[PDB]
RNA sequence: UGCGAAAGCAGUUGAAGACAAGUGGCUUGUCGUUCGUUAAAAUGGCCUCGUCAAACGGUGGUACAGCGUGUUUAAUUGACAUGGGUUGA
């Protein structure tokens, strides 16, 4: 389904090997929205992208095979390389301010 | 069957001379003040200022009784200097004109029905002088001249007269000003203020001209405060003066941005501070009551001089060079707005507007090209600081001479432009700096100007630091092929001296409207573009087969391309394909092409044509490996691509021109281009120098900037065409002056435009009773 | 509104995009 | 002369999930009223003429609730066993309750007292009791018995039609919306038979196989018809006998549907489903019946339904729950002799020749910060940045006009330790945000390259740099480790 | 102009059907047909037949007999249907139509009756056309068109028999008069070397074009505008190009005259009576992408040479833009005698063949921009040089830099000298990534792993190196992250190249660690002297001294 | 200033004459002066034409923000004598 509070109290447990091991155990058929549904929130709250990112790395890692066989990756989870790019876009910046 | 004419306007041309402050302006009102006769550099313009429309124009290369008096491939220095209402031949008897021009012809002018195939014209018995101006009073005649140390010019006043013999105009010497700095003339014409230079330092001098009612004169010195001699320059340099009908007071403006009202018996000065900037111009009132300001600002400020007290008028688009009050009882003010934004040519407004409600009447411009660079003795005006679009109090001498310098020994002598027709009602629009002036070219007047920006374009005057900011330039604009989408592509500059100051923003904007409003409206922008701080060197429109000529393709410098194209669903017009290859060299020699089946796309990247496919928007490819040249290096970076039809491409590259057809897979035709364009323009500019067609051939377009007995500032024109693959030259014309963009309009046309932007086109009992009653009811 | 008054800039309701959202193929 | 053009709101690119105009409709739902019953909420159906009323069928009561003050008007108790389905007649005069015990009572609304005629259907529960949409005096109840019936109202003995043929615990009637002679019956085997009457009627002239037993079957279109049965819906076409599309967004089975038009929305038709599980969604039937909305509850919503096409007033939305509760979200909607002495200010150009018409239009209120810049009063324009009420977009663009319109310096130059607090305890905030970090960075590199002194001297804006030294520290880690994520997936094409 | 090109009655049906195409035979009885079975009875057969059709039912079949009329079959049931003769003369290529599309009582000799299609239904007598040696049927509004050789064209259409049109066609004896593929035009072939199309509503030539080379059979397809032909002694079915929604790929049209090519769809082996092979498959025309492949009907290149804009009075030229010269002298008859000047005797020596380049080119021997050169000139004479003759200092210099070599480069790494090799990484203006990558990691641990690593980042996509990439051992690999450990912004971005394409499992653990820890170290100075770059009042009482 | 890509890569900054100030010269500085070279500041800032209230339609982030509702894909109505006088700090 689309059901946003349950997501929320899924992904507000934050203990790696649970994470690890639940992404293996996930299917790999629905990655894909995991990883949207992850993009899109650390796109809208800037705060998780801290704790949230920690999912992506682990879908990207396990599901490695899915989602390099999926025919349009960029396509299919434009949302995350758009947040990708406007985080690590100003990144020159923010090195000469902290200089 | 080719023919070349001249079609379309141009600038308005006022007085281009210096040491005349004040009235630069020559237009004229009517004595029935109901028609506003304005020259032009082609014509003289007489609008209605009932119905704002062109009523007659008196086109001067439209005969030979006075395109005799300039036609030449060289010499445009013959101009017109000033225009009478009367008749000067034949006293009390008016309903056209005399023109007196800068040499020395006297023409007399009907604009009243069709102009008559000889005018009255006739040349006065005159020395090496050039002609200032003329001037009139009751009755009686003056005219003014300029000379041959510093520079400066000297001046010299005669009285005409004409009776005896029908031919000549005799002139009587009253007498002379040996230094002139500076110079103007009250309302009415009585009298003429100017400025000496005679030693410790200038000095000021008043003349009534039509009688010695009054001649005064000082050094400026007494004008000038205590506090200026310790002060900068700008706190002394005059930009402006003015008189008043009466001689009792005059109008000092300073480089530095005030005024003093000066009272002549007394010598005793007024200090009116309001400009932050330099004072570009002054007038007064007829009562002189009243004082008209102008300067860098866009507000035309007006002081009452009673209790001090200014009323505004803030953005008027362009900086006030000249104001003056016009009407017997002064109901409407005539001024020259330079619009300054753009500093590569001096393009002026006319705009006169009645005093009632302070509402435009009758605002008259030409068309508003931005050239790649500054033109011809272009100056751009005094300031207080030296800007990017202006310049200091001691830089205009060495700017001029360091401009006439720049155009003789010089190499990249290009300064094109691009100018796009709208593919539904053919007017054509001039993307002017961060706007665009939408014009149409079959009454040569403005449509509308639009600002297509985000910047401090409208909002603000800029003053002598901010004056080095600059909007986003509108470098790209195309219009979708049914002409129902314009899209646009705008570099936003940052402020300098902050961290963001190294990194330019890459705007692409997509602008609609329906075929009534003349106005569009903005639907989508995409910021950046292709990514950060990357260009677009080049966007294509698509043709009627991929979203009903809804897409638009984009190029970038790393040879990247993006497809973008309208869908109704997400109602937007958003990034459908993509193809971006990732180098490390970098080049804007950057071309594109597509098949009007919309099937293949030629990408023209730098030395290498690449041909893409579109189903799967990467480089083409066929199993069978049928010859499949899908690249063709080139002897140098390719800059035109354009394919004529679906058999054949012309390439323009900086050396050769080929032709490859594709139903026969080689190359059937080269020409040499390095002999005539070799490092003249920038690369990326041949785009807009050479076109096509749909049915009927191509294009292409040089330049040879002429030669005494060294390169000089004088240039002509050769442009050539071709029909069906480079076969025969049948269109071999030349025209008398630089040439800067051509393009084809929709219906079997060429449109050019000069360098003084002239476009061009190259193409394929009772009746007693009835009239005595009409006169004496009228 | 005056006919020698420019169009002043407006954006309204444009939608306002990144080069980077490849939400379509 | 033109006139000012305002400042625009500096607007960033457009993040994902972005407020949809469906959901902006669907979202301004709200004031959510939670009514505890005796038992699940079974059914529910709204007044159609007077679309303003509407019946819960709880356990044995029938409640008629208002759409103005959401109380119960009405109520409807003398039922014997537990009432299962209560439906206003189309002209919303009366109003039919079937009831465990198979006996169809039918009342007129706004009357509880007066109960107009007692079918005595099937000696087996009826479980749903409509009348016709298009005709008026036949009531269709189809009962535990597998079976269902036509009766015309006025010969209420016998059924005037006798509908068979279903297998199993026929639980959902419809009618299709044009022809009247077409009733599509839905039973717990699947198989959404549909019959004409004017033929036997104890065969269907043709039958559905949506596969799972479904829980109701609405007509959309006088053509397409949705069923709702299992953890899906279908779309069927009925003059072509086929399905064309199927939604199985859920995660327990879809109880219950039902449908809007015309209704003054975004949104020009709109399916609405509620599913076992806490969940009803909205789904849009001319874009592929795509979700659009939706409204978690507190427990198992076993039905639902929303206020009329024709509400006029205060728009519902009502779900019963199986828990025992009932949940609404409306949406809201001097002298005689002084009159005859100012009698003309009303008259505005009727028989007049030439109407002259140069009042300007009324434009917008200026804020401070946008007619301080107006006024060039650039430092208080940064003044009335700062101040805590203003919005985030607000001081990022006022930030942005100061950067590209003049001086950054002009505006930072007569500060000192108490009024430059403000600016970086709010670039402490700003320093997070990706569309405002650009506008924070070089404001803050010029007020530390023209303040150099002043943080020698006080130490109560050493700490505020401090503080943004770690900010900068904390993303710059952001933005070194989102590049990693990219690296890692850019090695994944 | 032509297609895609290899393969050296119910109109509309394909395979899996019995036989939708009884047809006629030369030299035999009367007719025949053949499956992938459906019955052949007669249709009053034993007659002067040339063609044979049906009415579109395969059971309504008939045999097409020079006869004046025709009866009907029964190729499926049993059951014949009458019918009624006409005339009597020749009724050979007999087309019975649909339900009241298109029919007329036409048999060879001007006798046009209009009817319809029954035994017994009748309609006006249009044949008022006169003796007309090619009538055609097409769905223009369905018309017969008459092209006469008492030459003169017209088009009646058979709705309301209603002549339409009617013009004076000076058609001569043809080879295929054939309607075209949308029916508007009709392709009319000459005998040897050409085509044209005429306006078939007007009876007017439209495009009179010539054709490639001998071809005879020659009938348009089901396509937009394209047609294809069979040799008149080949089986050489080739297609030109002068149904638009979701177009064909067989079984198109029957109409050819190689060796008993009946029922021509694409994979065309198993014919009606002839059983014979098959050939290419591929679909008809598409829009404009086929073009590039079936390049023909033009093959007359030439040597072009860069031509000049003509001289008229070109002595006013106005101060031409060059550094001291105006034209270079072109010397396109010296240019191809340098050829043999060069292949001569100096089969080692750079005595003959450097200094007569250099002679023929006066530039500075590097350099390009004084021009005048074609590329096959180009082509043979490096084609000379690679023949009896790299020791040249002059020509195998100043020619790779020019644009146009031609893929004689793949010998690069089989010559190594120092200074001519680095020169050939530089400068030559195309390379094949294959040798690029090659040399890349056949390493030499030198900086001309720069000078490569430079070029194959700068004029090849990334991901067609990754493709091209996958195309390595693993030793490679290993000693390639081995080297970049050991001992530069470039290389970076070529490791990052090759760890996006090693691909995703397998590898080894110790070397990643390494790679690991070394770029873990890059990133930290990296960060460092970014940094770097990023990083280029009075008391109440004092003290003080004075002069005495 | 030239070549460039948006990075960068090469080049700099002379002479004459006049005037001003300071102490006929000497020093310093200017130039509505010329020749050659590809070559910060005069207290001095932007008009009136009608506001206020309540909705509605899209757009961003539903109280927040913004644009529009004169015709537009869409979407607006209503109050007020738009004065003068006295206090009002």
């Amino acid at each position: 389904s689309n059901d946003h509070s349950l997501l929320e109290t899924v992904l507000n447990n934050r203990d790696e090997r649970v994470i690890r091991d639940t992404i293996f155990r996930l299917k790999p058929a629905l990655a894909v929205i995991l990883l949207e549904r992850l993009a899109e929130r650390i796109a809208r709250q800037t705060h998780r992208q801290g704790p949230l990112n920690v999912w992506v790395k682990w879908c990207l890692i396990i599901h490695g095979g899915y989602l390099v066989s999926i025919p349009n990756l960029m396509s299919t989870l434009s949302s995350l390389h758009s947040t990708l790019k406007r985080r690590s876009d100003l990144l020159p910046r923010l090195l000469a301010l902290d200089a | 069957q080719y023919k070349l004419s001249v079609v379309s306007g141009g600038k308005p041309a006022l007085n281009n001379l210096s040491s005349v402050t004040g009235n630069k302006n020559i237009a004229r009102l009517s004595q029935d003040q109901r028609n506003y006769i304005i020259p032009f550099n082609n014509q003289i313009k007489v609008y209605s200022v009932e119905t704002r429309q062109c009523v007659k124009t008196l086109k001067f290369a439209n005969n030979s009784l006075l395109s005799g008096i300039f036609l030449q491939e060289e010499e445009n220095n013959e101009s017109i200097v000033k225009i009478l209402l009367g008749d000067i031949t034949v006293p009390q008897q008016a309903h056209l004109i005399t023109v007196f021009t800068n040499n020395g012809h006297v023409i007399v002018l009907n604009y009243k029905g069709k102009l008559v195939e000889s005018p009255k014209h006739f040349k006065i018995s005159l020395a090496d002088e050039k002609l200032a101006n003329v001037f009139h009073s009751e009755g009686n005649y003056r005219i003014l001249t300029t000379f041959k140390h510093n520079s400066l010019q000297s001046y010299r006043l005669y009285a005409l007269t004409f009776d005896d013999a029908k031919k000549q105009f005799e002139v009587a010497h009253q007498a002379e000003w040996h230094n002139v700095i500076l110079s103007n003339i009250s309302s009415n014409g009585k009298l003429l203020a100017h400025m000496c230079k005679d030693v410790e330092h200038k000095s000021i001098s008043v003349v009534s001209l039509f009688d010695d009612s009054v001649n005064l004169s000082f050094p400026l010195g007494s004008i000038l405060s205590s506090q200026t001699q310790s002060l900068s320059y700008n706190t002394r340099y005059v930009s402006s003066m003015a008189i008043d009908n009466m001689g009792q007071q005059l109008a000092v403006g300073f480089a530095s941005g005030v005024i003093s009202i000066v009272s002549l018996a007394d010598l005793q000065i007024r200090l009116l501070k309001w400009h932050i900037d330099s004072v570009l111009s002054l007038s007064f009132s007829h009562d002189g009551s009243y004082l008209l300001s102008g300067g860098w600002e866009k507000v035309m400020s007006l002081w009452q001089l009673e209790t001090n007290s200014q009323q505004f008028l803030p953005r008027l688009n362009g900086i006030i060079i000249d104001c003056q009050v016009l009407g017997p009882q002064g109901n409407y003010y005539s001024l020259i707005l330079q619009m300054t934004e753009n500093n590569s040519n001096s393009d002026y407004q006319f705009l006169l507007l009645n005093a009632s409600d302070l509402t435009s009447k009758l605002s008259i411009n030409g068309p508003l090209p931005v050239f790649n660079s500054t033109i011809k003795h272009i100056q751009q005006p005094i300031s207080a600081m030296n800007t990017k679009n202006s310049n200091s109090i001691t830089s205009l001498n060495h700017s001029k001479k360091k401009q006439s310098r720049k155009l003789i020994k010089s190499r990249r002598q290009d300064f094109t432009t691009n100018v796009e027709i709208n593919p539904i009602n053919k007017n054509l629009y001039f993307p002017h700096i961060s706007a665009v002036q939408i014009f149409d070219f079959y009454k040569n007047e403005q449509v509308n100007y639009q600002y297509l920006t985000s910047g401090v374009n409208n909002s603000m005057g800029k003053v002598r630091f901010e004056l080095n900011l600059q909007d986003p330039i509108i470098t790209d604009l195309k219009f979708t092929k049914d002409g129902q989408w314009m899209i646009t592509y705008e570099i936003e500059y940052p402020p300098n001296d902050l961290l963001s100051s190294k990194d330019l923003t890459h705007i692409l904007k997509f602008w609609t409207k329906n075929d009534n409003e003349t106005n569009w409206n903005l639907k989508t922008k995409v910021i950046n573009p292709h990514g950060i701080s990357v260009p677009i060197t080049k966007i294509l429109p698509s043709p009627r087969s991929v979203n009903n000529s809804q897409g638009c393709l984009t190029a970038d410098n790393n040879g990247g391309l993006k497809f973008w194209s309208f869908d109704s669903h997400e109602s937007n017009w958003c990034l459908k394909k993509i193809s971006l290859p990732n180098f490390n060299h970098f080049s804007n020699s950057v071309s594109l092409a597509w098949s009007q089946d919309g099937s293949l796309i030629f990408h023209g990247f730098d030395d290498k044509l690449q041909i893409l496919d579109f189903d799967t928007f990467k480089k083409f490819e066929s199993l069978e490996n049928t010859k499949t040249v899908s690249e063709f290096t080139l002897d140098s970076e390719i800059q035109t691509v354009k394919l004529i039809n679906d058999t054949n491409l012309i390439v323009a590259t900086r050396t050769t021109l080929n032709a490859i057809n594709l139903l026969r897979g080689q190359v059937i035709n080269s020409f040499d281009l390095y002999p005539f364009v070799n490092g003249v323009y920038k690369n990326g500019h041949m785009d807009r120098l050479i076109t096509c067609d749909e049915r009927t051939g191509n294009i292409a377009l040089v330049i040879n900037q002429q030669l005494t007995d060294v390169p000089t500032i004088n240039y002509k024109s050769r442009i050539i065409i071709f029909d069906s693959d480079l076969s025969t030259k049948l269109g071999n014309f030349t025209h008398h002056e630089y040439i800067s963009w051509i393009g084809w309009n929709y219906d079997t046309d060429f449109i050019f435009l000069d360098i003084e932007s002239t476009l061009g086109v190259v193409g394929t009992n009772s009746d007693i009773f009835a009239e005595q009653l009409h006169k004496l009811s009228s | 509104k005056d006919l020698a008054s420019a169009t002043n800039y407006v954006e309204g309701n444009a939608r306002v995009t990144s080069g980077d959202n490849f939400k379509h193929v | 002369s033109t006139a000012r053009p305002r400042i625009i709101t500096s607007k960033a690119p457009l993040l994902p999930q972005q407020t949809t105009p469906e959901q902006r409709y669907w979202r301004q739902y709200t004031s959510a009223q939670l009514v505890k019953e005796h038992n699940s909420v079974t059914h529910i159906s709204f007044n159609p003429q007077h679309p303003h009323d509407f019946a819960v069928t709880s356990s044995t009561r029938v409640q008629i609730f208002s759409s103005r003050t959401r109380q119960v008007i009405k109520t409807f108790s003398r039922f014997k066993d537990v009432v299962y389905s209560a439906s206003f007649r189309s002209d919303g005069k009366l109003l039919c309750a079937g009831d465990a015990t198979g006996l169809v009572s039918v009342y007129d609304s706004y009357n509880p007292r007066t109960i107009l005629l007692s079918i005595n259907a099937s000696t087996h529960p009826t479980h749903v009791t409509k009348f016709h949409t298009q005709d008026n005096k036949i009531l269709a109840t189809a009962s535990d018995d597998r079976v269902t019936r036509l009766w015309d109202i006025s010969n209420a003995y016998e059924p005037q039609l006798e509908l068979t043929g279903a297998t199993d615990y026929v639980r959902t009637l419809s009618f299709i919306p044009a022809a009247p002679h077409l009733v599509a019956t839905g039973s717990y085997d699947g198989l959404i038979r549909l019959y004409d009457t004017r033929s036997s009627g104890s065969t269907p002239i043709y039958s559905l196989n949506h596969d799972q037993p479904v829980e109701n079957v609405i007509a959309v279109s006088p053509t397409q018809i949705v069923s709702c049965g299992g953890n899906n819906f279908k779309v069927w076409d009925l003059t072509s006998n086929k399905k064309l599309y199927e939604r199985g967004n859920f995660n327990k089975a879809v109880t219950c549907l039902d449908y809007v038009e015309n209704f003054d929305s975004p949104m020009q038709s709109a399916l609405i489903a509620s599913s076992l599980d806490g969940h009803v969604k909205v789904f849009d039937p001319l874009d592929n019946f795509q979700v659009k909305f939706g409204w978690k509850f507190s427990g198992p919503v076993l039905s639902c339904a929303v206020s009329p096409s024709t509400a006029q007033g205060n728009r519902h939305l009502v779900a019963g729950l199986s828990s025992g509760l009932l949940a609404i979200r409306t949406k809201k909607k001097k002298s005689n002799n002084f009159q005859r002495m100012m009698r003309g200010s009303e008259y505005q150009g009727d028989q007049e020749h030439i109407i002259h018409n140069d009042k300007v239009r009324s434009q917008r209120r200026m804020r401070a910060f946008e007619r301080n810049i107006n006024q060039f009063k650039w430092s208080e324009a940064l003044d009335n940045a700062f101040v805590p009420g203003m919005a985030k977009e607000l001081t990022l663009t006022v930030l942005q006009e100061l950067r590209k319109r003049g001086k950054v310096r002009v505006a930072l130059y007569g500060r000192d330790e108490s009024t430059l607090e403000p600016l970086l305890n709010w670039c402490l905030k700003g320093i997070e945000d990706v569309r405002s970090a650009s506008i924070v960075a070089d404001w803050v590199a010029v007020v530390l390259e023209l303040y150099g002194n002043t943080l020698e001297s006080s130490p109560v804006l050493q700490e505020l740099m401090i503080d943004l030294k770690t900010k900068v520290r904390h993303e710059i880690h952001k933005s070194k480790e989102a590049q990693r994520i990219e690296g890692m997936l850019q090695l994944l094409t | 102009d032509y297609v895609q090109v290899a393969d050296g009655l119910m109109v509309n049906k394909g395979n899996y059907t019995l036989n939708v195409i009884t047809k006629a035979l030369e030299d035999t009885t009367d007719t025949s047909n053949d499956h992938l079975d459906n019955k052949a009875y007669t249709g009053s057969d034993e007659f002067l037949s040339q063609y044979k059709i049906k009415a579109k039912a395969k059971v309504m079949s008939i045999k097409i007999d020079t006869k004046n009329s025709l009866v009907i079959a029964i190729l499926q049931n049993g059951l014949i249907e009458i019918f009624d003769f006409k005339l009597t003369l020749l009724h050979s290529f007999d087309i019975s139509y649909d339900n009241l599309k298109y029919a007329k009582w036409f048999t060879e000799n001007g006798t046009e009756y209009v009817f319809v299609l029954c035994p017994l239904q009748d309609d006006k007598v249009c044949y008022k056309l006169l003796e007309l040696t090619d009538c055609g049927s097409g769905e223009s509004s369905p018309i017969k068109e008459l092209s006469s050789t008492i030459i003169e064209g017209f088009s009646f259409e058979n709705s309301k028999l209603c002549y339409q049109f009617g013009k004076l066609y000076k058609l001569n004896q043809g080879k295929i008069y054939i309607y075209s593929l949308p029916h508007c035009q009709l392709q009319q072939v000459i005998e040897f070397p050409m085509v044209d199309k005429l306006s078939p509503g007007d009876d007017l030539i439209s495009f009179q074009p010539v054709s490639v080379n001998r071809v005879l059979l020659t009938v348009n397809n089901v396509i937009y505008l394209l047609d294809l032909l069979h040799c008149s002694t080949l089986s050489q079915r080739e297609l030109t190009h002068v149904v638009i929604n979701s177009e064909k790929s067989h079984n198109s049209k029957t109409i050819a005259i190689g060796i008993s090519t009946k029922n021509g769809p694409n994979p065309t082996s198993s014919l009606e009576i002839i059983n014979i092979d098959v050939g290419t498959n591929t679909l008809k025309d598409s829009l404009g992408k086929s073009f590039q492949v079936g390049n023909n009907d033009s093959s007359v290149i030439l040597k072009p040479l860069f031509d000049d804009k003509d001289i008229n009075d070109k002595r006013v030229k106005c101060n031409d833009v060059s550094g001291d010269s105006s034209v270079p002298v072109l010397h396109c008859n010296e240019v191809i005698e340098k050829l043999s000047a060069l292949q001569d005797n100096d089969i080692t020596s750079f005595d003959d063949i450097f200094f007569k380049e250099l002679k023929i080119k006066e530039e500075h021997y590097t350099e390009k921009d004084r021009y005048i050169s074609d590329p096959g000139f180009l082509n043979k004479v490096l084609d000379l040089i690679f023949g009896k003759f790299p020791k040249t200092l002059t020509f195998l210099l100043t020619h790779p830099l020019f644009p146009l070599s031609r893929t004689r480069n793949l010998l690069s790494l089989l010559r190594d000298q120092p200074r001519l090799f680095k020169q050939a990484i530089v400068t030559c203006p195309n390379l094949p990534l294959n040798e690029l990558l090659e040399e890349l990691f056949s390493i030499r641990n030198r900086e001309l792993l720069l000078d490569i690593s430079f070029r194959i980042l700068q004029d090849f996509t990334r991901d067609s190196i990754k493709q091209e990439m996958k195309k390595l051992s693993k030793l490679d690999v290993q000693n390639f992250i081995e080297f970049i450990t050991s001992g530069s912004t470039q290389l970076f971005q070529l490791l990052s190249l090759v760890l996006d394409s090693i691909g995703l499992f397998s590898l080894e653990g110790a070397l990643l660690e390494n790679l690991t820890l070394y770029i873990d170290k890059q990133v930290e100075i990296a960060e460092r002297n970014t940094e770097l770059w990023n990083l280029i009042a009075l008391p109440t009482y004092t003290m003080e001294y004075l002069d005495i």
